[PDB]
């Protein structure tokens, strides 16, 4: 199900 | 702030299979962010249990097939801001994973979301306006029927009606990260 790809430093874990 | 972090990991197989989580894993997995903590189980000792209270002052297990406490309750149902969500280890999905048992599962316990283990192997989908979500192994450690497993966990950020599923996964040497959305 809708998969996306999230940019280096996007995620909650890194800012 | 305003949004509902929650770490979902499980089956670490810690001290038998595996001696810790990967490092870059631990690097990211800090004090201070997460505020609920939903474990598949298969800690399997107290000292796992002990490193996941530094993370979150919330933690929910349940048991696994491999758990040393055997006080942990073997389903958990919980409710994190507009969301019912549902917790099992897995061993008990009979056959392992199969999606008409789970989704009988759903309804039986009525949740928006479900979460299962014991597979090590991550997944996240929707099935009928429902939410199935498996974080996989957190260590890679082996299990029956795999040996060649990505060391995985999930966070689900929760803020009003939408979950935003990220899946964090060690692929080579690096931190992997994709985010899946779901709507209640
Ligand atoms: C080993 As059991 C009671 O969690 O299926």
């Amino acid at each position: 199900v809708q998969r996306e790809d999230v940019e280096t430093g996007l995620d909650p874990l890194s800012l | 702030a305003g949004h509902r972090l929650v770490l979902v990991l499980g089956d670490l197989h810690i001290p038998h299979r595996c001696n810790s989580l990967p490092a870059k894993f631990k690097k990211l997995l800090v004090p201070g962010k997460i505020q609920h903590i939903l474990c598949t189980g298969n800690l399997c000792t107290k000292e796992s249990y002990d490193y996941l209270k530094t993370l979150a002052g919330d933690v929910h297990i349940v048991r696994g097939d491999f758990d040393e406490n055997l006080n942990y309750p073997e389903q958990k149902v919980v409710t994190v801001g507009q969301f019912k969500i549902g917790l099992i280890h897995g061993h008990q999905v009979i056959p392992w994973g199969d999606m008409a048992s789970l989704a009988l599962l759903q309804r039986q316990f009525d949740v928006d979301i479900l979460i299962s283990g014991h597979t090590h192997k991550f997944e996240a989908f929707e099935h009928e306006n429902k939410f199935y979500i498996n974080p996989g192994s957190a260590t890679g450690a082996y299990n029956a029927l795999e040996t060649n497993i990505i060391p995985s966990f999930v966070l689900m950020d929760i803020q009003a009606s939408t979950v935003v599923t990220y899946v964090y996964q060690l692929i080579g040497d690096d931190v992997k990260v994709e985010r899946i959305e779901y709507k209640k």
